[PDB]
């Protein structure tokens, strides 16, 4: 029932039937090396989780075809059937746009969709119609609305070319029903207030030890590791910890007290998981399960809440702060805390 | 010819086989199978 | 105008040239008369 505004992170959401079998894949993009766009896997994520930092977009602008190319001689927006959206990346920066050039010779016919940085020109904008007949054109959007993108100079669908091993999305003239899940709708997000979908640090109140992993001194072997250390390394890039929630539908909520999500290695790429043979390592996307990685965050010891909350479609609470907030971290299958150690022989402790 | 051109591009079937689709290279293969065609009459009506 | 060049970008993806040129180059016969209900 909630209209999509501007300036709000959604997913460009989508079903594919390959092998008599459903998945959902998300739209999403590299960037930074690559600019044509792929397809990440948002359904089975029990067993591995998608990339929903490439995989959001944000809406920059809503005009109509009129305004933009009046545009084109020359607050926070409702959106509207008929409109001519602008799609901008949310990590890359870059403005999803519909390039030039064609990859796959099969569809010889139809372009490669990409990233672009410039905004110029009607070949980044995409407008967006009705795919369903129980709507219509001039009719407000809200969650969960199968749509149809269209490119403006191209004029051609978003088509989810379907190949033998080259599951790409190009600009065809086939439609395919691109459903739009939302991520943060721009709300009244406090400066300081915990976002979910966000990379953070934990620092220590009277010790400021910060959770980190060896540096690439040595092999992956050993950065593997995980412990606490402090000076200069509060400002490393080896210290960064990205929380992803488990939902893919306003994955970017305030974050509550005891639901799960997992702990993700910007730095290396790796999820924090839990062996209980060992204490926690890294082990990356293909074998990280939800049982061994989603952790979650209470303000007390104990154990009185286990399963009590499962989704709550919105924006959220704002409940934790960045500035003053002692957590508790709490794993969903054995339900450890967290404890700091002396593990470090007397040899040489004063100087590692 | 605007409105033609979108129809004709919507719907791709309205080609041949042989021009447009992911099987028959192009005209030039499409015309030389019908010339084939024309010389061999084993693909007519008799 | 941007239209006509988008009409004519998607016909010249639509229809090659080499496509045209190769089949412009066919040479017919010319005959004794023949049937004039082939190429």
């Amino acid at each position: 029932i909630q209209f999509l505004r501007t300036d709000d992170e959604v997913v460009l959401q989508c079903t594919a039937t390959i092998h008599k079998e459903q998945q959902k894949l998300c739209l999403a993009a590299e960037g930074f090396g690559n600019r044509l766009c792929f397809l990440e896997s948002t359904s089975n994520s029990k067993n591995v989780p998608p990339d929903l930092s490439i995989c959001t977009f944000v809406l920059e602008q809503s005009l109509s075809v009129r305004a933009l190319q009046e545009m084109l001689a020359n607050g926070h927006r409702t959106l509207l059937y008929g409109h001519a959206i602008l799609l901008r990346h949310s990590y890359s920066g870059m403005y999803l746009c519909c390039l030039s050039t064609s990859r796959s010779s099969t569809d010889k016919l139809a372009f490669d969709v990409g990233l672009q940085e410039d905004t110029t020109g009607e070949a980044c904008w995409w407008t967006i119609h009705p795919a369903s007949k129980q709507r219509s054109e001039g009719e407000k959007v809200r969650v969960g609305d199968d749509l149809i993108l269209v490119s403006v100079s191209s004029e051609r669908y978003l088509h989810l070319s379907y190949g033998n091993s080259s599951w790409h999305v190009d600009a065809a003239f086939q439609q395919t029903l691109w459903s739009v899940a939302p991520i943060s709708s721009g709300s009244e997000a406090a400066q300081g207030y915990l976002i979910g979908g966000d990379v953070l640090r934990l620092l220590h109140g009277h010790m400021d030890e910060c959770l980190t992993v060896p540096s690439g001194e040595h092999g992956e072997e050993q950065r593997r590791t995980v412990h606490y250390e402090g000076g200069a390394v509060s400002v490393h890039a080896r210290s960064l910890w990205r929380l992803e929630t488990l939902r893919v539908a306003w994955s970017g909520s305030h974050i509550r007290w005891g639901q799960p999500f997992r702990l993700r290695h910007v730095t290396t790429g790796k999820y924090l998981s839990l062996m209980e043979d060992k204490n926690l390592l890294l082990m990356d996307k293909e074998k990280a399960d939800v049982k061994s990685t989603a952790f979650a965050f209470r303000s007390s010891k104990e154990k009185l809440d286990v399963g009590v909350r499962k989704e709550v479609d919105g924006m959220g609470t704002s409940e934790i702060k960045y500035g003053d907030s002692i957590c508790y971290i709490q794993h969903v299958d054995t339900g450890l805390w967290l404890t700091y150690q002396a593990v470090d022989v007397k040899s040489a402790r004063m100087g590692s | 010819a605007n409105v033609v051109v979108r129809l004709l591009i919507r719907r791709p079937e309205c080609f041949g086989p042989a021009l447009r689709g992911e099987g028959g290279n192009g005209l030039l293969a499409a015309m030389e199978e019908a010339i084939k065609i024309a010389e061999d009459p084993s693909r007519d009506g008799p | 105008k941007g239209e006509a060049i988008r009409i004519r970008s998607i016909l010249r993806s639509l229809i090659p040239l080499g496509d045209l040129v190769g089949v412009i180059s066919i040479a017919f016969q010319m005959p004794e008369p023949d049937m004039s209900a082939g190429f």
